[PDB]
């Protein structure tokens, strides 16, 4: 599965 | 073997026509199995595979959810970025993720890895320990100490050390036959003569598959290796690769020359003369 | 702002068999930005119906696309692909060698 939250920049 | 489960997200920015388009892809090595395109006829993630078919809407409304969600976050990404670097909104931008975890030759967690890109270079990266980031532009220190009070390598390295890994051995299972079958190089060595005095020999690997593929054209014995023209490994469109090692050679000399093809789907090494 | 011009490899997925039905494929990789023109020609002409895989990129971050259609190697039909991006002062055009 992808990630379940990614980077806010 | 040795197995990866690993995710591409690209995110472009379209001044003119609004809502900036975002694209995702998954892999288990080599073989992508899904993908989220937000301009596809369906901004919905679809398999890719077939062996992926068998999955239920549970699945495929969450992984949608997914995507919507990290599109969404890059479109407020990409617009602090275009704040940090000062830049108008009428130009076009990417921002690029890509994230991955691997297993050893034992079956387990080995290394995971975390990275951002913007405008085609590198811009944040997870660290090894998986715990810490390396920014590389000063806009990315912004971006590195957010991102430590905030605490994303905790996340990121949960999903990386266990989700990832523990779906990369599910998908494994669902994917037996495709992903564990392994196709050896069909090969041909081709003369293609240049001057009256010389020729090109061009030794051919077709239709393997994984795509890690080894030519090397040695002549009788030192294999010492005179320029050799390597184009790179391409695909062929229906999973497999293709590949080529060219080398020149003086008419008659021919034989002199030897390539030697290594590939996972061959017991043992191959060898070609012309 | 990188730009990375696109490699392109004109070839088909079977050998040339003059008559027998093949794929003809445009490779083209290694650029960025991700925006890219690609025709595949069938003696200058543009090949309508031609298709392309999903976007993605590798490690260095460089996009990679494959561009095909369904065809036959003829002795006399010239068949190329024709490219365009940011980084070429004009498309490129590259002509398909059986040999490669």
């Amino acid at each position: 599965v992808m990630a379940p939250r990614t980077v806010l920049l | 073997g040795s197995h990866s489960l690993k995710y591409f997200h690209t995110s472009v920015s379209r001044p003119g026509r609004g809502e900036p388009r975002f694209i995702s892809v998954g892999y288990v090595d080599d073989t992508q199995f899904v993908r989220f395109d937000n301009d596809a006829a369906s901004p919905r993630m679809v398999p890719r595979a077939p062996w992926m078919e068998q999955e239920g809407s549970e699945y495929w409304d969450r992984e949608t959810r997914s995507a919507r969600d990290t599109a969404q976050i890059f479109r407020v990404n990409l617009r602090t970025l275009r704040g940090y670097y000062n830049q108008s909104e009428a130009g076009s931008h990417t921002l690029q993720w890509m994230h991955g975890c691997e297993l050893g030759p034992d079956g387990r967690f080995l290394r995971g890895y975390e990275q951002f890109a913007y405008d085609g270079k590198d811009y944040l990266t997870l660290n090894e320990d998986l715990r810490s980031w390396t920014a590389v532009d000063t806009a990315a220190q912004i971006s590195e100490q957010k991102s430590n009070d905030a605490s994303e390598a905790e996340h990121q390295r949960a999903y990386l050390e266990d989700t990832c890994v523990e779906w990369l051995h599910k998908y494994l299972e669902k994917g037996k036959e495709t992903l564990l079958h392994l196709e050896p190089p069909k090969t041909h060595v081709t003369h293609h003569p240049i001057s009256d005095h010389e020729a090109t020999l061009r030794c051919w690997a077709l239709g393997f598959y994984p795509a890690e593929i080894t030519l090397t054209w040695q002549q009788d014995g030192e294999g010492h290796t005179q320029d050799t023209e390597l184009v790179e490994t391409r695909p062929a469109g229906d999973g497999t690769f293709q590949k080529w090692a060219a080398v020149v050679v003086p008419s008659g000399e021919e034989q002199a020359y030897t390539c030697h093809v290594q590939h996972e789907g061959l017991p043992e090494p191959v060898t070609l003369r012309w | 702002m990188i730009q990375r011009t696109p490699k392109i490899q004109v070839y088909s997925r079977h050998p040339a068999e003059n008559g027998k039905s093949n794929f003809l494929n445009c490779y083209v990789s290694g650029f960025h930005p991700s925006d890219i023109e690609v025709d595949l020609l069938k003696n200058g002409e543009r090949i309508e119906k031609v298709e392309h895989s999903d976007l993605s990129f590798s490690k260095d971050w460089s996009f990679y696309l494959l561009y095909y259609t369904e065809f036959t190697p003829t002795e006399k039909d010239e068949y190329a692909c024709r490219v365009n991006h940011v980084t070429l002062s004009q498309p490129k055009i590259v002509k398909w060698d059986r040999d490669m």
